[PDB]
């Protein structure tokens, strides 16, 4: 039933006491279910240490991992590129998953085209389909370049996507000078963030291997950016903020910003902004190639080193506030620019909301997940805050990344709690906010799931997730935020010492029981 | 626009096309007739898609573990490959289920055996046996596995099958191998079909010489209805406020206790004929069990169902029935009262999968709208069959829509109402046209039965008529 | 008792057993308190409509009100100007409250002086406060400026501010040209608005009135903007940036961001940024004035329309969507400076959220407060949402007002459920979300204390608070946010959609019961 | 810094001034010298602000409201004047209280008369007569009103006397008039004192005729302490461990019975002298019920404390006052085993209003911290008499101290920690100085017995050894 005026969706429909007798008679009928004490036990169980222990000890099955497949990352990175298509070489289902996924986190179009390799192309190579694909694509969505990836079908039979193209040019689907960069992005092989750096590795030597010889280092007076893999919007506008306001040249490598933030005016634009082609031909004449993320940009590394010749500083990830100051004054001594006046008195600013919120932030316990530049500098800001990140976890990361993150919190005395796991999926994690409990988690929407558990052992054990991170599903607009720089840092700040207050508000709102600490001042 | 006027707007889209993708879409892409029926006569279906075009379509992995299996709740579903997979698929798809997730119940969870390089060298059947000691020790509540194969599986020459015999047996439990490798077919359609084959081979013979079942003469099942927001049960309530009783509910909110009663039950109520139709033909060849269609969207479908379901049974259902259809009447009549008059003139153009595009149209003509234009990512020319008869004369038809297509004839058309996918909504939004997601139903829901077309209707209300339309154009342009 | 190694503060310490038994001796003891049940049956019918009728019925009582007096305003509104004091002739008392009310809010120093009026200038009045109080303000703190407000004291016993400050001067206390500009600041007329309103037009005249002579409209090419009463910092920088994004030449007067925001680098600075008097008294030569808060600006309207000669347009606060607009063609009209690409691109963003966001935003239903121009400009955009405001309660609100508010409503069909009340407190405000419940409320942080009694009632009446206001006490750096423009507009809608989510997440939390809609994606 | 070197300080601080605040300024500025062992002889208190200096003072109404009549919770408190006064002291002081808010206790609620210029004009005398009524039917189960008057109520003449006997007698219930206008006197202090006579003229009578409360040699009443962060809970917790039953304990958590209850009692324990004992006096003489001070802050003065206490009674309470010495013995020694060392040799600079100032020094020397420099906003020379004994040699002591003292003296003493109130934390801050605030407890607490000696250690500790401190300053300048 429904009454005309107070509609109802199925919460709080199925709550209907004629729904929940139905409800009732299809499970005593006919579903045989386990009863409900043993539900009940089983669940219990779950949350033991004892479980937890076999749970560590799984070496074949991984329960609700935190990464996604390489060319997830191979497509984000190609958007970045002025008028580019990306498109995957191999299977379609594949597409059709790269763009839901992201469509739900940026709430925007996007867009990816495959070459639709099917049983035929698994026996003969996908040859055919990689002509009439490139020809295709050319003609109906009209790019200024075609970035190819791979799905793990056409890796597995040794699909040689080198000639593939090349005999395109050749039996003329597509021009000869056309661009067409490419890159092999194995899901089977490291996750996302490999196939971003492969991808991008691949656009980068097409425009500049063969045309080394008239390059000179310094020559165009720019830094070269590179920001990896990234899912908050604020991120890149942060960094173009701040080298705009020191006056420093620079050109950022990999800028989606637009295409995915495109205005809703009456028109639909498949393509916006985006890095040009002359800028990435040109990139071997700036002065120096600063990476936001180098722990997943180790290939483009060695290619930027050892063909560029630039001599990639070592700087962590920008976040929080020793690494900003770092990243600011590496850039000042490259570029010869002063840091100005404006970002010193936002620093300050940033030190100043730390002084006054130091109190309720102190102490405080974190559970945090997500890729591994990401991890390390949220694990370092937290440190600065006096916070505790007691649960670590970076399912994409590895025992070198792990070393490092170890010294960062042994430098600090709230480090000493801290573990960190590589290899460990959210089903480990769930078994860690359980045992050793945190208070709040960071992470994705997939902790959604964790606090859900939690709850269900009772309200004392309950532990909220805070947002951040990717991919963000179950909320509207945080893609626009902001973690890098100062401003993120404020950002990040604002919403951990909320969160806490917001808690304890619910904590102390039960009148004449805890109300007495329901202060209207904090 | 008459006729002529979209048979030039198809040849118009057409010419951007290189010569081979211009023959191959031309025949996908029709104007529906007044006469002719038969859909061979006027369109192509259920080929390959061409390379390089955005096609919207998925895999058969899509088909069988999104689809048909993942909505099992108290089985585990292991994607079975590298990592991707079932990470993207993870509770995108809102078949909904009540079950304590993580214990007895395990829809929204993503169990994976994430290959790594040494599972393409070597195989990944080692890695899968102790996978499965690993699942039973940890999930103990499971009531069955099934296996749904990723690309890489089948490339491999791993043997799915065999680990799941001799741990089925190893273990007394039930395993389900599915070879459902996304270059298999076209789309997610073949994975349909697989899926309902591992059902068969499987898992719905279990109980054949088990005679402790107390039947009676009112026993159905409903098929195929997969409990998008809740839809299913909606459905489910009609059926038994009419006196049957429903055995068996698969796949939304679907036990594997239930799929083996199934073969018990009197009738096979089948809500989409495309994904179910293989096993339901080979319960009526094997079991004697007639099935029929049946369609809860919209007072006017459902009312009719409701009558033909009850006219299987005797004059008692019958009576029932019209108990059922007067108990209604007033509160859906106050949903036409209320929303007809906010819905009445405007124009829908539709793109979905293999039912909703045709299955939609009744409860939109119950408020008053009409439907332009509709197509399918992966139908079948029987599908196309029943959709002439219920698409006005002179409407466009679209198989398989490629991006540009859908773009352009939405352009030209400019329906008043776009029902699509995510990967289209954003589009049209952007270029002020109003958008319902009408495979999600936009996070809301349900949409069938009574109870389902009160929330339909505002929901293409609030979408439809929202202030935000008028404020696309800046007042100094 | 505590535990070392895990100490406890108020919550949880006094749910410790021995706490509990000890606080129950007390009240069975010595309290005299009426029993349990009286208690439950008086709250009951607290939140009946028989009740509400009895609360609308005070004409002599107020109860939490939703406003504050005037020099608190007038105290703002000198903080925007350069190094200058702010300063309230009058009893120290009310300083000491003015202060603490902002530290609170700001979570800054907040620099106001008094002349400590005691009972001694009650009988021969404050003369003498004000030759020395000036005397040791400017020779103590160095201002450049001492702005004067009145305290109630000071009104009622009729101290002749002018004549006062020029004796002051006549005898050599403050030198002869040391601008000491004034307002008349009653607590028992009007509000914290209209002190501010007071205190601007006072100091607008002391620096114009007697030098209009040489003044030529237009003649500096600028457009001057008095932003009013205003306690988010974000709405200040929003203004500056979108007329500078335009290429307008401007004056805001009145501009208190810098003071209310500096870094914590090592020093304390009393002063900073600010209108320089240059700028008052070259205001008159701009092009227009216009008034951000029109509803409390009246004042300095006619000041600005009978001496300045400005045609004051007719515009509403910029806020939401359809009074930005208004506000940037306003602009563009007087200043001949197109609406440039980037404003246009800033406002279809704002859309195209609205169109990812509408389907949960429909029909949803608020109780909201605050002053008159940011309360109006709350349910314009709520409006525009889809959304249906139903209670609309100013405190500090007038009958014209009202009528323009319900002029609004009456051109949307979201605001058939709309009623609008002036001179009502939260009080009245609490019996109106019993009787006639709304989904969230959007306020300051006196709203916590009605979402507690709503709670208490039982969790399927709770509303919840949304803090969008002055003060907010209980959340930290909140005040950092932005409410007008596009970008305030994008900051609101974010924050209700959001809120709306979390509360969804919150009653489908239950496994087995309600977490069937406990969706990963919405 | 030497004894010389504060002295210079001091006059090259007083500099800046005009002639007229620098002389009176000089004589409430002091170096304390353990040589002399009377207030006076070294510093003056209690006088007017020179205006324009920015004190740091409030006014009697702060006095009277803020502090002694507002914790009482069943009593409805209004402030009776224009609308700023309730509202800037709505729930900005933390005396925390058990009840029922808006029904039967309505401490952080703001009732007022809201005057108007119509009430300026005609006087408030008919309006505060209505308002009690329209009290008495909106929250039925108040036990008491309080009317405190703003600046302008005896400025205008009105009679809040008169209001008060005659709505008393109608409607047989304690009304009580305050005149604790904020121009009267030169503080807080003055409010406090007026707020002890109108509980003496008004409540604390109205038993003195009843004689059923039934007594024991052990009953005491807990005076001046206001609750904050919950203090005197775990003062009580303390008392009543010991034995002792309490009677009484206002104003923090306490209620209008057990005010009119104190009289009964065998002893009046004053946590705050300056506030109480006024009242303490008064009920010494009518009643003869001696009174004593006493400090719960930090272990030590909590021992001694205790000890004295329990000596005004028998052999059996003195046992119980060790055996409660003995328990807690391991709590507070693990306290200063883990955070003295943290805290050790630090300095602390203190600035409060007329008691923490002298109060709070034992617990900061319990962790092995230096009191450099203290001063109070309104304290008396009684105050500076005790205060000058438990100061060391050459430490600073500032009375009324203006903004810009303070901060001089700051700059030059360079002390590791400041403990002030809201107006001076976000200062000192900004100057990289770590502060806590000494009234609120920064929104922490209790401070008071062995649990608050706890929370107090943490507290110091958190913020003087903050990472925060050490990111002032840009590593580039
Ligand atoms: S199964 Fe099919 S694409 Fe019949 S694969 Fe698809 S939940 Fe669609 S039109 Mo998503 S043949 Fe169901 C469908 Fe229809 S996932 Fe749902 S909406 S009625
Ligand atoms: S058609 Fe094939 S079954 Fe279908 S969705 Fe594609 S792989 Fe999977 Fe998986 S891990 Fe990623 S998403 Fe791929 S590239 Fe390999
Ligand atoms: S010393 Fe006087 S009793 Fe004390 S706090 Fe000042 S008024 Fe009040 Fe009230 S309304 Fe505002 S804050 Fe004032 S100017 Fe009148
Ligand atoms: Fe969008
Ligand atoms: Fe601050």
């Amino acid at each position: 039933s429904q009454q005309v005026d107070k509609i109802k969706a199925s919460y709080p429909l199925f709550l209907d006491q004629d729904y929940k007798d139905m409800l009732a008679k299809k499970r005593d009928g006919f579903e045989e279910k386990y009863p409900q004490d043993k539900i009940d036990e089983v669940f219990q169980w779950t949350t033991t240490k004892e479980y937890q222990e076999l749970n560590f000890q799984r070496e074949a099955l991984t329960v609700n991992p935190a990464k996604a497949c390489q060319p997830l990352g191979a497509v984000l990175c190609a958007l970045g590129f002025e008028k580019t298509m990306p498109y995957v070489h191999g299977s379609q289902g594949c597409v059709a998953y790269f763009r839901s996924y992201f469509n739900r986190h940026f709430r925007e179009p996007v867009s990816c085209v495959s070459d639709s390799m099917t049983e035929d192309a698994a026996v003969f190579g996908g040859q055919q389909n990689m002509k009439d694909g490139l020809q295709n694509c050319k003609a109906t969505y009209k790019p200024d370049m075609i970035a190819v990836s791979t799905t793990c079908m056409a890796e597995v039979i040794g699909d040689d996507l080198n000639a593939f193209i090349n005999n395109s040019k050749k039996e003329g689907f597509i021009p000869d000078e056309f661009p067409v960069p490419f890159a092999h992005t194995p899901s089977f092989v490291g996750s996302h963030v490999t196939g971003w750096d492969n991808m991008f590795e691949g656009i980068a030597r097409y425009f500049t291997l063969k045309s080394m010889d008239d390059k000179v280092v310094g020559s165009n007076k720019k830094i070269n950016i590179v920001p990896g893999f990234e899912t908050y919007l604020g991120n890149f506008r942060v960094i173009k903020r701040m080298l705009s306001e020191m006056g420093v040249g620079y050109s950022l490598l990999s800028d989606p910003e637009e295409v995915l933030d495109t205005p809703a005016d009456g028109q639909f634009r498949m393509y916006a902004g985006g890095t040009t082609q002359e800028e990435m031909k040109d990139a071997p004449n700036a002065l120096n190639t600063v990476l936001l993320q180098p722990w997943h940009l180790e290939k483009t590394k060695k290619f930027v080193e050892g063909t560029w010749k630039h001599e990639v500083p070592k700087l962590n990830i920008p976040m929080g506030l020793d690494w900003t100051d770092e990243f600011l004054m590496k850039v000042s001594e490259i570029s010869g620019q002063p840091i100005p006046a404006s970002l010193t008195k936002e620093r300050g600013r940033l030190v100043d909301m730390m002084t006054d919120s130091h109190t309720w932030l102190h102490g405080k316990r974190f559970a945090l997940w997500g890729d591994p530049d990401f991890v390390m500098g949220l694990v370092k800001f937290l440190l600065e805050l006096g916070c505790e990140p007691v649960h670590i976890l970076c399912h994409n990361g590895n025992k070198r990344w792990k070393k490092a993150v170890d010294a960062i919190l042994a430098a600090s005395p709230y480090g000493k709690n801290a573990t960190v796991y590589i290899g460990k999926d959210l089903w480990h994690l769930r078994s860690l906010v359980f045992t050793d409990k945190p208070d709040f988690m960071i992470g994705n929407s997939y902790g959604k799931f964790i606090q859900r558990d939690t709850l269900h052992k009772g309200k004392e054990f309950e532990v909220p997730l805070i947002r951040i991170g990717f991919p963000i599903f179950d909320r509207h607009h945080l893609h626009r935020s902001t973690t890098l720089g100062y401003e993120g840092a404020m950002q990040i700040l604002t919403t951990l010492v909320n969160s806490i207050l917001e808690r304890l508000d619910e904590e102390t709102r039960g009148m004449q029981a805890t109300d007495y600490n329901h202060d209207l001042v904090r | 626009m008459s006729r002529e006027e979209v048979e030039s707007l198809i040849q118009e889209v057409l010419e951007v096309y290189p010569e081979k993708a211009r023959k191959d879409r031309n025949k996908h892409l029709a104007v529906n007739d007044p006469a002719v029926t038969q859909s061979k006569k006027c369109i192509i279906s259920n080929k390959k898609s061409q390379p390089g075009l955005m096609t919207i379509r998925g895999c058969a992995y899509a088909g069988s573990k999104g689809v048909v299996w993942g909505p099992i709740k108290d089985m585990i579903h292991i994607s079975h490959g590298p990592v991707g997979c079932g990470q993207y698929s993870r509770a995108g798809r809102r078949n909904y289920y009540i079950g304590t997730t993580g214990v007895n119940a395990f829809v929204t969870m993503n169990f994976t055996s994430d290959f790594q390089e040494k599972d393409i060298v070597f195989g990944g059947d080692k890695k899968l046996a102790k996978l499965i000691d690993e699942v039973e020790t940890l999930f103990p509540l499971n009531k069955g596995i099934s296996v749904q194969s990723e690309c890489p599986i089948g490339l491999i020459g791993d043997d799915i099958e065999s680990v799941s015999k001799v741990k089925g047996a190893e273990l007394s439990k039930t395993i389900v191998p599915v070879r459902c490798e996304g270059f298999r077919g076209v789309s997610q359609s073949l994975g349909h079909h697989i899926a309902n084959d591992a059902v068969r081979d499987w898992v719905l013979g279990k109980r054949d010489e088990d005679t402790t079942f107390a039947s009676t003469p009112y026993d159905v099942a409903i098929i195929g209805d997969y409990n998008i927001g809740g839809d299913a049960w909606s459905s489910r309530i009609l059926l038994e406020e009419m006196g049957l009783r429903c055995v068996a509910q698969w796949s939304g909110d679907g036990s594997i206790s239930e799929i083996e009663l199934t073969p018990k039950v009197k009738l096979n109520l089948v809500h989409c004929y495309r994904s179910m139709n293989y096993i339901s033909r080979h319960m009526e060849e094997k079991y004697g069990i007639p099935w029929m269609e049946y369609n809860f969207f919209g007072p006017t479908k459902t009312i009719e169902s409701l009558r033909a379901i009850a006219a299987k049974f005797d004059e008692s259902i019958q009576k029932k029935c019209e108990e059922v259809i007067a108990k209604y009447k007033p509160e859906w009549e106050a949903v036409v009262a209320k929303y007809r008059p906010r819905l009445e003139g405007k124009r829908v153009m539709l793109y979905i999968g293999g039912l909703r595009p045709r299955h939609v149209i009744g409860a939109y003509e119950d408020l008053g709208m009409e439907v332009v234009g509709t197509g399918y990512e992966f139908a079948h020319n029987d599908d196309y069959d029943r959709t002439m008869k219920e698409m006005g004369d002179s409407t466009l038809l679209y198989d398989d829509v490629t991006g540009y297509e859908f773009e352009e004839f939405v352009k030209r058309i400019k329906p008043d109402l776009i029902g699509s996918g995510i990967k289209e909504k954003f589009i049209f939004q952007k270029m002020g046209i109003p958008f319902r997601e009408m495979h999600s139903w936009d996070y809301s829901g349900p949409y069938h039965g009574f109870d389902g077309f009160a929330i339909f209707a505002r929901d293409m209300d609030m979408t439809l008529n929202n202030p935000c339309w008028k404020k696309l154009q800046a007042p100094w342009e």
